[PDB]
């Protein structure tokens, strides 16, 4: 689920920063649902800046 | 004023950086130069900034 969320993200930042936003938040938000979630939400925010 | 943000972004000036800083610092819409210096930031691969 989280690589399919990472795959569509980057089909929206590839309205750009917006895109990386809306990613950013859909990562925070699989984050808080489930540590090495948000540890992969937040690293994934770090990867795309 | 244009709202061409993109165009903004890609300006490769040597002022631009601190204008906003100033604009964000001392305009009424903090939100609007704040956000916008963090995309420039983002931008130029200044991520700590952003």
């Amino acid at each position: 689920t989280m690589n399919i969320l990472f795959t569509q993200y980057k089909r929206l930042k590839g309205v750009q920063e917006d895109k990386d936003s809306v990613l950013r938040s859909q990562a925070r938000a699989l984050i808080t649902f489930a540590g090495d979630t948000n540890a992969r939400l937040v690293q994934m925010e770090v990867l795309m800046n | 004023q244009a709202d061409l943000t993109d165009k903004l972004l890609e300006l490769n000036s040597p002022f631009l950086e601190p204008h906003l800083v100033r604009m964000a610092k001392l305009d009424q819409n903090k939100v609007r130069y704040m956000d916008l210096l963090w995309r420039y930031y983002e931008k130029n691969r200044n991520f700590s900034n952003a």
